[PDB]
């Protein structure tokens, strides 16, 4: 079944594999973690009450005063989002936090408190999302994209390089918390451990952990397991694990019970293991050549005296042993060591170790973080347990506490978010374990260490950055002076918190403008996974393997969707069904295979369990149970693919599109192009100019619809009803009855976007879709927005194309196209620019605005009314003046040649100067709005009277408008109400409106309903003259300007671009081109029929590039153009909607084993005919990513128009008449149009305005500048014999400034000599150099 | 051996001078205010941690923190000379002031680059802590105009000394975020003229020169003195009648007939009004 927005123009789908889940709702990021953030969570979670929560307490500097926090609220914005843009303001609420002070008593350290003292207060101004995932911040709409992010914790890390040079490996730990310092523990090439901290000077690692109170035996304790030997007065025996001589060397016989296991030179093999674990030996004897190398494990001190016979740590000599048995020691502690599982590091780092006690560990710590000030006793204790145990200072995460207990493999999930003395031990020995073998290094690409932060995350990060100073302020406040009696509310400055998140949202590195040029830029703007910015990396040190991809990408982020450029693969983009986990990393829906059958329980698997299971694929064919048709298939277990049995996997994937972005699950034929060319045209579908009235994709992907609508360019229902109104800018939906609450009178209000500006200055226009009359649905879209067409993504208009090499006009990528399509205006781009003229208070007084302008004639003065503004509608162009500015000025001193010429002419000096807001040189538009703005206390003149006047008439007709449509609908409702017990059907019409709602009726609840539509009017009647009120003083009051400005003039320019040779042009698959000649109707070649064929492509682009895809898209769109010059040949002739029935529904039938069977007898030959009129420019045709459209299915298709299978027909030459041998191949590609227009890159500079400190020109084309000959081109010119060319060009056409003016001079007096001179930009860099000591002088 | 930062070996060396009592800080004063200079020096040298204490709280305005303490240093040596054990205070009551005002005006004078007066400073510091005082009445930022209304002073008084606090920029910080274009790129030598308008100039010049001989002697002569031109001083009609011509009226005469010829002369080559004034 269908919507009604569905039985419009239902499109064609070639879709096979039938989906499961929807496609989710594309903006759940950015909505979901702004709606974390400013949330009134109650728990200590989620943004703010989290970091409150967190910063808060302060307390004084021990001065029985602290300062708690008890609970926040946020304001209402003044300014909703369309009064914001225009007012050039942020979109912001504020914050009036709930304070309080207490003041502990004096001899009171938990006693009461005397004093408390709770004060709202308020502090800062955080930005509001909008209803899109945008933010306004000053004027503009910025955009916060997500950062991908490496996951804090621990991070096993190998070397893997040489930088040894013999080649040896070196692991390193790394725990990265959230916030605190870092920390390491490298090892050495001579196996030794080196903790560092902050990647300071390297340490030896069992510094720290004495530093944690741990002596030597308990150092060697943990990190190492005992060998007690025996003294049976004599042959140094030994207590025996069999399992302790796994590859050992046997240069002894191994006898035990006088019974032979290993002789000498026989060596241990596990039978001899065997042999031992038969015998159950405990106690055997080793010769005197065993303990000759063993290090004890504990002081031994003497047995009489307690003298240190050998201290810990310390190897057994054999005087050592006879010293130690003459003592009278038996029982001997040693260390199992071994060059293969029990390699002595700790033991060889403690050997290197220049520490002995837990004081001395501190002050080497101190002396190693803030080096040379001698520490104290608790001065370097403090700074240790500052560093890693500190709740102010560390903080790991949630996150990072659970990937550090998943990374030691701890049962808990949570726990403290600062380190332990046990935490560091098992980081360390996991570490030694990775050395010894077991346990293998860990990898960075690899999503499941990369998180994803975003604005509700880093905004908090911002706001505890603003609180951690007010936090220092307070403290200073607090603590010193008083006590006081003072309230909380000059304690805390508010600009501190303010100037950081404003710095944040402003201009941050991912606080961005919104490429605001299409809706799908729009989409692929705001679902960026960037890995820039704080806490990121940069394009510099990008090693490699971040630009790589992974084989976790799959299903999270897009393969395909990266600009090419410095930051390939840094700018990654998030596929379609890619969600986003509770802790960050990106997890993906997979429907569970149970014992046969794909059961769809579809469950979102992040990277890490990803890595485990065995997913299928979506091209696994379902025999309608569940079952796959196979015995094997295909799948995917760890990273690998496979070919497993077909009971062995676990999950299948949900969808084809969901290894994909959004932006690349728009081209059609995806897999038959490279993917450089995928990628090409990913990244170029999102410049697409939104045309004067966009088309359809004639080969669509199906995604056209939910991108559509899932960003805010349109303009869908919320409740379903009958329109009762369309106008050009407004909608009038009446509700439904079911879906209308019994409270109001529903009659929805849609108030269209007409022709205001993108961010890239364009034309954002919604114009209605529906007509008057019309039931529409919930969701269903009532106006297009730019490059929208019913509902559907339209960026670029589709061509009739062929691919043919003409005449050289078409040579590399160059692209003809026919003057029959400049008729049609197919691709006549509107922009709208605004231009600005402020009026300053300068020191000689202020600028004023009006009209009479010195040194300029009636011509240009035309246009301004007397106020000195240009009229709406005035078609300015080149040069002339839109606002009229004068300025003074003060002491002329004229020249006597200027003098003589106002004499002769009798032309008075001008004390005012001329500094009118003219239109800039090339651009020709139409004036379309003029916004004027004035400082409070500035007297308005005639213009912004006027406008005032016209923007209160506009709101005083909008609130009248709203009450009065909405009396109708609320009458409508009561009379609804009085056709039912107590209907009065003359009666209730007899009396008037006064006493509908005041109508007498039975004791029902319509009795007290008519009660309650009126008390709902009456309610409107004081509604409507307050907020008249509220609106009056918004339009009349003054504004917040800048310190200094009077008054701003915003004039909106409207260009309708057209196209021309010079602009570029691309496919949706990377065949971009710029077009170059406007061939005429007759040169164009046509077909037997006449048409001409519009867009001559180049046929050798397609082979080498390899996007073979575009000649499918050309058949495909040949065949739906054939399909609906059928249906409007039977539409010419009126035919019968019972033959067009017929028709279309076999269209539809076509191809073999499709989803969305749409069977034509349901709908009531009214729908017929209006599909049949939209569908009479061609069938539209859905063809998804990597579900396709069989070739097979293109030749029915061809087959069912009367088309040649082939694609391929006969083209006739524009010139001769001649027929083209070989016949060509022409479709229908969808061309887009870039906005890479010429006339925004054409730019030329004979003599302009050089720069301040060295005399050389100025930028490209916005300060009117020259183009920089850059060295190589200096290189260049000395690579020929060319010197007088290069001279004349770093001399006089740049530098030498006596120099040019005698050039130009020279020039105009025709006589082209040259005298150089020397560049000034030398001696700029002569008094540089010689600034400093250093006499550098010209000699000769 | 020290780490040789400026700070450190600073703040190591000031604590080699025991901090002194009551009496002994009076005692030491009484030796110092007849001229012994080992006494100002003890004085003055015990008391630097004091200074380092004061100016503690003054960090992070515009200067350093080693500026304040040296800065500090000086209203500390103001102290010691004008110090009274008379009084019978301690030292720290009265140097305090001595100290915290010689920062302040320290703060005041070498934060700005263009340097704003004391008096400018201190009413632009009146408007700003009476905006911080307004910003909790009615949660948003204070105009100048909520300013000039809590004060009661001027709109325009408090726009200017808030326009005065502009916080002047840098010009070397690059601009749009991508560190390619700084203000040189942006910024045009404006009082520096181009080669057109610096020919301009001269080829209007040469042709003033040009049609002034093709005008007859006796009305160029006028011209010339009259406005300085032709290798003369611009010399007033009172002057030129004493000069050469004695009736400064016909001197008005010629001068309006050699301006008439001139005009006809101009016209002639289509330089009108509208050609030369737009």
């Amino acid at each position: 079944v269908y919507s009604y927005t569905e039985k419009k123009r239902i499109r064609k789908d070639f879709g096979k594999r039938p989906q499961v889940l929807d496609v989710p709702y594309l903006l759940s990021i950015q909505l979901d973690s702004f709606q974390k953030f400013i949330e009134q969570d109650p728990e200590g979670q989620y943004g703010l009450e989290a970091a409150f929560r967190s910063v808060f307490p302060i307390q004084s500097y021990s001065g029985n005063s602290e300062l708690q926090y008890v609970s926040y609220r946020l304001g209402e914005p003044v300014f909703d989002v369309q009064e914001c843009q225009i007012r050039g303001v942020t979109y912001s609420a504020p914050l009036r936090v709930k304070l309080r002070l207490v003041i502990y008593e004096r001899e009171a350290p938990e006693g009461t408190v005397k004093d408390i003292k709770e004060q709202e207060v308020y502090m800062g101004e955080i930005p509001l999302m909008t209803d899109n995932g945008t933010f306004v911040i000053n004027g503009t709409e910025r955009v916060i994209v997500s950062q991908l992010h490496r996951s804090p914790g621990v991070f096993f890390d190998s070397d893997k390089g040489k930088t040894h040079s013999s080649g040896k490996v070196l692991y390193n730990a790394r725990i990265i918390p959230y916030r605190g310092s870092w920390l390491d523990f490298e090892f050495d090439p001579k196996d030794n451990l080196f903790v560092r901290i902050d990647r300071r000077r390297k340490l030896p690692a069992t510094i720290i952990l004495r530093a944690l109170n741990y002596t030597t035996e308990q150092i060697l304790d943990l990190f190492f397991e005992k060998v007690i030997f025996e003294i049976r007065d004599n042959k140094l025996q030994m207590e025996l694990v069999p399992e302790r001589l796994r590859g050992e060397t046997a240069s002894f016989d191994i006898e035990a019970n006088g019974k032979v296991y290993v002789e000498k030179g026989r060596r241990i093999t596990a039978r001899h293991i065997r042999q031992l674990e038969k015998d159950d030996v405990k106690l055997i004897e080793v010769p005197v050549e065993y303990i000759a190398g063993k290090v004890v494990a504990k002081d031994y001190i003497d047995e009489s005296t307690g003298e240190l016979i050998c201290a810990a740590n310390m190897e057994l000599s054999l005087d050592l042993l006879a010293k130690l048995s003459q003592s009278g020691h038996k029982r001997i502690e040693t260390l199992f060591t071994n060059d293969l599982d029990h390699g002595p590091y700790i033991s060889e780092t403690l050997r290197v170790d220049p520490t002995n006690d837990r004081l001395s560990a501190l002050v080497e710590i101190y002396r190693m973080m803030r080096p040379g000030e001698p520490p104290t006793r608790e001065a370097a204790e403090s700074l240790f347990e500052n560093l890693f145990f500190s709740e102010d200072r560390y903080d790991l995460s949630a996150v990072g506490r659970m990937k550090f207990n998943r990374s030691l493999l701890r049962e808990e999930i949570e726990g403290s978010g600062i380190l332990s003395k046990d935490d560091i031990i098992d980081v360390m020995k996991k570490l030694i374990d990775i050395r010894n073998g077991k346990g293998e290094v860990d990898d960075i690409d690899h999503l499941g260490n990369r998180r994803i932060r975003s604005v509700g995350e880093m905004a908090e990060n911002q706001f505890r950055v603003g609180l951690v100073r007010v936090e220092r302020a307070v403290k200073e406040r607090l603590s010193l002076g008083d006590l006081d009696t003072l309230m909380p509310q000059d304690m805390i400055n508010a600009k501190p918190i303010s100037a950081a998140v404003k710095e944040f949202f402003g201009s941050s590195q991912l606080s961005q403008f919104m490429d605001q040029n299409n809706p799908l830029s729009e989409i692929t703007h705001k679902r960026r996974i960037s890995a820039l910015g704080p806490g990121g990396l940069t394009r510099e040190r990008a090693g490699f393997e971040v630009r790589d991809v992974h084989p976790t990408h799959y299903g999270r982020v897009c393969p395909i969707e990266t600009p090419e450029g410095p930051n390939i693969g840094l700018i990654n983009s998030l596929s379609v069904y890619a969600q986003t986990n509770e802790y960050g990393f990106l997890e993906t829906p997979y429907r569970k295979v149970t014992d046969g059958v794909v059961t769809d329980e579809i469950h979102y698997l992040s990277a890490i369990e990803e890595g485990n299971y065995v997913i299928a694929q979506a091209n696994s064919n379902l025999d309608e149970e569940g079952h796959f048709v196979e015995d094997l298939v295909t799948c995917r277990s760890k990273g690998e693919s496979s070919l497993f049995s077909r009971d062995q996997v676990d999950y299948m994937d949900v969808s084809t599109q969901q290894v994909v972005s959004v932006g690349a699950s728009l081209i059609p034929f995806l897999e038959h192009d490279d993917a450089n060319r995928a990628l090409m045209g990913a990244n170029m579908q999102r410049q697409a100019v939104p045309t004067l009235r966009a088309d359809k994709p004639l080969v669509g992907t199906g995604m056209e619809r939910a991108v559509a609508v899932d960003s805010g360019v349109t303009a869908v229902a919320k409740r379903g009803g009958v329109v009762q109104y369309v106008d050009a800018s407004r909608i009038v939906i009446k509700v439904n009855e079911d879906e209308m609450y019994p409270g109001e009178a529903g009659i929805d209000i849609y108030n269209l976007t007409k022709y205001t500006r993108s961010n890239q200055n364009t034309c954002i226009n919604q114009m209605p879709c529906v007509s008057l009359g019309e039931p529409v649905e919930r969701g269903d879209v009532l106006a297009d927005g730019p490059s929208t067409d019913l509902g559907e993504l339209a960026l670029g208009q589709n061509m009739r194309v062929a691919f043919m090499p003409w005449n050289g006009y078409n040579f590399e990528d160059s692209i003809l196209v026919s003057e029959r399509v400049v008729q049609e205006d197919r691709f006549t781009t509107i922009h709208i620019q605004e231009l600005a003229c402020v009026s300053r208070d300068t020191k000689l007084g202020p600028e004023e605005i009006t009209a009479d302008i010195p040194n300029v004639g009636e011509a240009a003065l035309s246009k301004l009314d007397e106020s000195g503004i240009v009229y709406i509608g005035a078609e300015v162009t080149g040069g002339d003046i839109l606002v009229g500015k004068v300025t003074p000025k003060g002491e002329t001193q004229l020249t006597p040649e200027e003098k003589l010429l106002r004499a002769i002419f009798g032309e008075k000096a001008s004390d005012v100067k001329d500094s009118s807001l003219r239109v800039p040189n090339g651009v020709s538009g139409t004036v379309i709005d003029v916004q004027v703005f004035t400082r409070d206390g500035v007297e308005k003149d005639k213009r912004a009277l006027e406008i005032e006047e016209m923007q209160l008439k506009q709101a005083k007709k909008d609130l009248s408008e709203e009450l009065q449509i909405l009396e109708a609908g609320l009458f409508s409702r009561i009379r609804a109400v009085l056709v039912a017990g107590g209907v009065e059907a003359e009666k209730l019409d007899k009396l008037p409106r006064d006493r509908w709602l005041e109508l007498g009726l039975t004791d029902e609840e319509k009795q007290n309903q008519l009660e309650q539509l009126a008390e709902q009017y009456d309610e409107l009647k004081h509604e409507f003259e307050k907020k008249l009120e509220a609106k009056r003083r918004k339009i009349t009051q003054g504004d917040d300007l800048a310190p200094g400005v009077l008054k701003i003039v915003k004039v909106y320019l409207a260009v309708k671009r057209r196209i021309q040779p010079g602009d570029k042009m691309a496919g949706r698959h990377g065949n971009k081109g710029v077009i170059s000649k406007i061939n005429p109707i007759e040169d164009m070649p046509y077909d037997e029929n006449g048409t001409p064929v519009d867009i001559v492509l180049n046929p050798l682009g397609v082979p080498s590039r390899m996007n073979i895809g575009q000649i499918l898209e050309t058949h495909l769109g040949m065949a739906a153009k054939g399909i609906g010059d059928k249906i409007n040949a039977m539409l010419k002739q009126q035919q019968e909607v019972a033959k067009l029935r017929e028709f279309i529904q076999r269209a539809y039938d076509l191809g073999a084993d499709v989803r969305q069977k749409v069977d034509l007898s349901t709908f009531s030959d009214e729908e017929v005919m209006r599909l049949a009129e939209n569908l009479r420019k061609g069938m539209p045709i859905a063809t998804p990513v990597f579900d396709g459209a069989k070739e097979a299915e293109i030749k029915e298709l061809l087959k069912l128009g009367d088309l040649p299978t082939s694609g391929q027909i006969r083209l006739y030459d524009g010139r001769t008449g001649e027929q083209f041998e070989r016949p060509v191949t022409v479709g229908y590609m969808y061309m887009l149009k870039l906005n890479h227009l010429v006339d925004d890159k054409m730019h030329a500079r004979s003599t302009g305005s050089y720069s301040l400190v060295t005399q050389q020109p100025l930028g490209g084309k916005a300060q009117f500048g020259g183009q920089r000959f850059g060295e190589m081109e200096v290189w260049a010119l000395e690579a020929y014999g060319a010197a007088y060319t290069l001279q004349e060009m770093l001399t006089v056409k740049s530098d030498d400034v006596n120099g040019r003016t005698k050039m130009y001079k020279n020039i105009v007096d025709g006589n082209h000599q040259m005298e150089p001179g020397m560049p000034e930009s030398f001696n700029v860099l002569l008094k540089e150099i010689r600034s400093l000591g250093i006499n550098i002088e010209l000699e000769d | 051996q020290r780490v040789l930062d400026a700070t450190q070996l600073y703040l190591g060396e000031i604590g080699y001078s025991p901090l002194l009592t009551a009496e002994e800080e009076v005692y030491f004063a009484r030796r110092a205010l007849r001229g012994d200079v080992a006494s100002r020096r003890r004085m003055i040298e015990s008391n630097l941690r004091l200074v380092v204490k004061i100016a503690r709280r003054y960090g992070n305005r515009g200067l350093a923190l080693l500026d304040l303490i040296e800065e500090g240093n000086l209203g500390l040596i103001r102290a010691v000379e004008k110090f009274d054990p008379e009084r019978g205070f301690r030292f720290s009551t009265y140097a305090t002031w001595w100290i915290r005002q010689t920062i302040e005006r320290a703060i005041m004078n070498q934060t700005r680059t263009i340097r704003l007066p004391i008096h400018i400073v201190k009413e632009l510091n009146v408007y700003l802590r009476t905006a911080r005082e307004l910003s909790h009445k009615l949660d948003h930022e204070p105009s100048a105009e909520e300013i000039a209304e809590q004060l009661d002073k001027p709109v325009d008084d408090v726009s200017r000394m808030l326009r005065l606090n502009e916080r002047i920029t840098s010009v070397d910080t690059p601009l749009g975020g991508d560190s390619e274009k700084a203000l040189l790129d942006i910024l045009a030598d404006e009082k520096e003229n181009g080669p057109e308008d610096t020919t301009q100039d001269d080829d209007m010049k040469q042709s003033i020169v040009k049609w002034l001989f093709e005008l007859n002697a006796k009305q160029r002569e006028v011209l010339a003195r009259r406005f300085g031109l032709l290798g003369y001083e611009a010399a007033t009609l009172e002057d030129v009648g004493r000069e050469i011509g004695l009736t400064r009226e016909r001197v008005r005469q010629i001068q309006v007939e050699g301006l008439r010829r001139l005009r006809e002369i101009l016209q002639t080559q289509g330089l009108n009004i509208e050609a030369l004034f737009r």
